[PDB]
RNA sequence: GAUGUCGGCUCGUCGCAUCCUGGGGCUGAAGAAGGUCCCAAGGGUUGGGCUGUUCGCCCAUUAAAGCGGCACGCGAGCUGGGUUCAGAACGUCGUGAGACAGUUCGGUCUCUAUCCGCUACGGGCGCAGGAGAAUUGAGGGGAGUUGCUCCUAGUACGAGAGGACCGGAGUGAACGGACCGCUGGUCUCCCUGCUGUCGUACCAACGGCACAUGCAGGGUAGCUAUGUCCGGAACGGAUAACCGCUGAAAGCAUCUAAGCGGGAAGCCAGCCCCAAGAUGAGUUCUCCCACUGUUUAUCAGGUAAGACUCCCGGAAGACCACCGGGUUAAGAGGCCAGGCGUGCACGCAUAGCAAUGUGUUCAGCGGACUGGUGCUCAUCAGUCGAGGUCUUGACCA
RNA sequence: AUUCCUUGUCGGGUAAGUUCCGACCUGCACGAAAGGCGUAACGAUCUGGGCGCUGUCUCAACGAGGGACUCGGUGAAAUU
RNA sequence: AAGGAACUUUGCAAUCUCACCCCGUAACUUCGGAAGAAGGGGUCCCCACGCUUCGCGUGGGGCGCAGUGAAUAGGCCCAG
């Protein structure tokens, strides 16, 4: 349901009490909100909420008709929540509060083409006692005249990262609204600078 | 990827400073930083570390020294965060001159 | 960390100097006497785990000689540990307690600092007789 | 030996459906605001050897 | 990934031989052409020189002295062109792009002073 | 005119005649612990010593350390210990050459994948205008493990000894995912120290070579685990074995033939991820608009909206792709300030016979880090890109 | 290195040893110049054990260089 | 990092060792040898002093993490 739009921006040392515990500071500028699609507009509900700035020099004619339908101001990123509202715009003042466990969901950093060791554990051979399957590179790959070809999904080496993911269950150490700052524990995925979507626990304990 | 202007680094800082603290100076030569051992049923103890400093990685928050000492006949080294609650104070005992900032070579 | 393999320190008069890690237990010191293993896999042992282990090499005359398959409970890892504060303590050499199935040690006294980790893991006695709990 | 080979004669066509992606891009010459011979977009002109004014010796 | 920042394509002293065997031909004849990458690796490289140049005391040009074996083209930026970038925020070499070439299909460049 | 053979290693996947977790009937089931049969394969099923072993024996643990199948799975994947080459030896047989249920030491396992299959990534066309962006989810994938302690409760039970179900708490293991703040690793020239030699005339100061860093000490960003954080769920639906309510055919009895309810780690939904080439190609919001061409060049040609090309880069990457900037500019470099690393620079002065020490000097130097600034280069310019088929129906004055 | 039954039996070392060392003897099919038993020293010999060290391994990571990828030049092969 | 043969048919491979002084060196032995056994120490720079000189010894001093300071450069042992 509820939710908000930010940028990753460090980790750092803070102790709540007696115990040094890491988080991950990420801003969460306002959020303004760019369209409501409705069960009877669009088939299923959900906002649009939009989050950096973009000169108006850089935006496309066909977008700014979209922004200007409710007189924001080009963003140049929108994403949706399903199940969510209020009126104005989105910041985390009142939507999330500290203690609030939460998930952060960003890209993850890109590893680019990565082996199987690397990618999926693996394991590969010896180093040693003979051979040229080194380390890495797999074993074998099915079995034979039998299902006479390799399973769909064999694990294998391949662009390894830059994909969608979710941590879950995130308390929430502190926020300092007005600065639309926010100090998760433990790790978000992704580059710092990078997007991050951060909601109600999907489904926590 | 979101390409706000913004100047991550003290974003940080302002998110920092708040747990950040000062300490005598020193570089190495010994130290004693008298620590508190709350950590005993209630009871909140009171243990004395000191020895030779070997190292001050890091800066802010994260900053920290290394203080090598042996204590009944076996090497002991502690890493200790300026700013760890369970330090109370620490206190230069005597300046060293050495040459580098590490003496891992001292591990010895 | 602490392996099957890997050689500890006795840091108690039980009379073994030397001791090798047979196995490494899931340290189960609890409610009546010890309590039993908390799986059967986990490969390292970390100060205050209890391990199985076999002795290598024991003084002339003392309750525990060579040869006979013991279990200590490590006190001293050249590993560092990590408080919550965010300190970290290492000693120069792994070293362990030899105990009975009470977790109490075998022997009169222990030698050295003990890890202060053994005073949460319930270790109490080994606590008693140490002569510093860093 | 040599260990892999093929199974058997590839189609002069199926050797074609292959090469469908080997066509050269053009170049896409400017025209050199002096001299107006074409030009490579953010290099010097050959021919004037101008970039603005003249860089490049005659 | 790889996310670093530099460049190499030979060993790690062939690649400080070049730098410095480009450095001193760009500063020893105000231009050069030369293969399009080479001339970036050379850029900033060569500008950060002019900048130790820009010092004149004793240490600014024995620094210079290690990256400029030749002594005449030292004095050169020494005393004759690091003198003259006084007023600009360092800031001068700039690189021309030419044409490919015929040889192995490389596009040159000229990287000036 | 060749279907490579034992074992291992790597990679898996499937059956169930289930090893462990889950649910049940009976027990000779007091409780605790078991036995046994029924249902049930989701997930899990340790590390060593001996042997080529497969097996099995043993150590130390575990909830458990299941049994089989896939050419006794897997050598165009590796090994090569075992055994069905050539050497040699012992025992044994043969008069011999030789031989063997045998035993033993030695003994070349072939870079480059065409087609299918598999993991990744583009290009084309399609989806009845030409575009920018936001999405529904058809379907599909991943995940699905378990202990221990405490509470209830020293309760129910039991002569006692011992000692629960049910439900509610915590804390580990192993596995995985992301991450780099921490603790560490690395960091191929970021800083310093050191040797021999050659060179920069010499002194001082430096450079090269001694790996493809000469050696050593340290080390930012990055990348990374043995480091962090989080996770396997809840509820729900329909069920298996099994238990039941109402209830005849057999005026009683009956979980049943009408009907109805409870009920598993399993099935479906749920969680995370992919997803309209879901050619049945979906939805929504916004933008451009109706040009030109004489039955001689029948269609393409100017263009809009928009985008590509090209340049400069990137936490994106094999290439393509993807994100950012391109002077109405802070995109990258340089430059400045700062951070952080190294650890006190060259020169001079002083102390000393000198080697050196001290002072100037928290000096000097400087990869990738945080900001600022138009000093540099992103100049100029080109290319591509709509005018929307028809039928029926509904609405408009 | 000559034993089949066999990882014979006891002892040794090991937490645990089908191997190894020492005994015993029931030597399937030891044995005295097809030499018997022993023997300092020698061995790129074969076997078992130990100390030290280690990426052999728990687990792998980071870095370097040379390919692999990309563009320009030249341009094979087995197979079919 | 921590561990240290847990790898595995076998420590295969790769480390450790690694030069020259001094001290020290077992069983067993055909008394030659086993031995470089094993183990330990030193090793740079300045100065004075003396030495057979290049060189070296003695004493004092100095610098680094480290002085065959970089290249060449034995791993050792028990038993069969
Ligand atoms: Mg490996
Ligand atoms: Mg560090
Ligand atoms: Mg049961
Ligand atoms: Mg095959
Ligand atoms: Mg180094
Ligand atoms: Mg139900
Ligand atoms: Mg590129
Ligand atoms: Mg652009
Ligand atoms: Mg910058
Ligand atoms: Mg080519
Ligand atoms: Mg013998």
């Amino acid at each position: 349901m509820k939710g908000i739009l930010g940028t990753k921006i460090g980790m750092t040392q803070i102790w709540k009490n007696d115990r040094a515990i890491p988080v991950t500071v990420v801003l969460a500028g306002p959020c303004p909100i760019v369209q409501r699609k409705t069960a009877q507009t669009d088939g299923y509900e959900a906002v649009q909420i939009g989050y950096a700035p973009k000169a108006e020099r850089k935006v496309n004619k066909p977008m700014q008709g979209h922004f200007a339908k409710a007189g924001v101001a080009p963003t140049r990123i929108l994403r949706e929540f399903r199940g969510f509202a209020p009126d104005g715009d989105s910041v985390n003042v009142d939507i999330f509060a500290e203690g609030e466990k939460i998930d952060a969901t960003g890209t993850s950093k890109g590893k680019g083409t990565q082996g199987v060791m690397k990618r999926w554990n693996f394991a590969g051979g010896p180093a040693s006692h003979g051979s040229k399957k080194w380390h890495r590179r797999p074993g074998s790959i099915g079995q034979r005249k039998t299902p006479g070809r390799v399973y769909k999904g064999k694990r294998m080496a391949g662009h390894m990262g830059m994909e969608r993911v979710t941590v879950q269950n995130l308390e929430v150490v502190e926020i300092r609204a007005g600065e639309n700052l926010i100090l998760v524990k433990g790790a978000i995925p992704g580059a710092n600078g990078g997007l991050v979507v951060l909601r109600s626990a999907a489904k926590a304990s | 990827q979101t390409h706000i202007k913004i100047n991550r680094g003290e974003l940080l800082r302002g998110i920092e400073q708040d747990h950040t603290r000062q300490l005598p100076d020193f570089r190495p030569g010994d130290t004693v930083r008298v620590d508190t051992k709350v950590r005993e049923g209630n009871r909140t103890r009171s243990q004395a570390f000191e020895g030779v400093v070997i190292a001050i990685n890091g800066s802010g928050s994260r900053k920290s020294f290394t203080v090598r000492k042996i204590s009944f006949g076996e090497g002991v080294e502690r890493v200790f965060p300026f700013a760890s609650p369970l330090v109370n104070q620490v206190t230069i005992v005597e300046r060293g001159k050495v040459r580098r900032a590490k003496l891992y070579y001292l591990r010895e | 960390m602490i392996m099957p393999q890997s050689r500890l320190d006795v840091a108690d008069n039980s009379g073994a100097r030397e001791i090798m890690c047979i196995r490494v237990l899931n340290s189960g010191i609890g409610g009546k006497g010890l309590t039993t293993g908390g799986g059967g896999n986990k490969r390292y042992a970390h100060v205050g785990d209890i391990i199985v282990a076999s002795v290598k090499d024991a003084a002339p005359r003392g309750a525990v000689k060579a040869g006979d398959v013991v279990k200590a409970v490590v006190v001293r890892t050249s590993h560092a540990i990590k408080r919550a504060d965010g300190s970290t303590i290492r000693f120069d050499r792994n070293a362990a307690v030899i105990i009975n199935n009470q977790g109490e040690p075998r022997g009169t006294r222990v030698f050295g600092p003990v890890a202060r980790e053994l005073r949460d893991r319930r270790f109490m006695k080994i606590v008693s007789l140490a002569p510093e709990v860093l | 030996a040599k260990h892999p080979v093929p199974k058997k004669k590839t189609s002069k066509s199926k050797r074609d459906m292959r090469r469908s992606h080997h066509a050269l891009t053009a170049p896409n010459l400017t025209e050199c605001p002096q001299c107006h011979g074409k030009k490579l977009s953010h290099h010097i002109c050959p021919n004037c050897g101008y970039y603005d004014g003249r860089q490049v010796l005659a | 990934h790889g996310k670093a920042g530099r460049k190499l394509n030979r060993n790690s002293s062939a690649r400080v031989a070049l730098a410095r065997a480009q450095a001193t031909a760009l500063l020893r004849e105000g231009r050069i052409q030369t293969t399009l990458t080479k001339a970036k690796e050379l850029r900033p490289f060569v500008e950060q020189l002019i900048t130790t140049a820009k010092g004149g005391d004793l240490h600014s040009r024995r620094l210079v002295a290690q990256d400029i074996h030749d002594k005449d083209v030292v004095r050169k930026v020494m005393d004759e062109v690091a003198p003259k970038y006084a007023e600009r925020p360092g800031g001068y070499t700039r690189i021309l792009r030419v044409g490919t070439r015929r040889g192995d299909g490389v596009t040159m460049a000229l990287i000036e002073l």
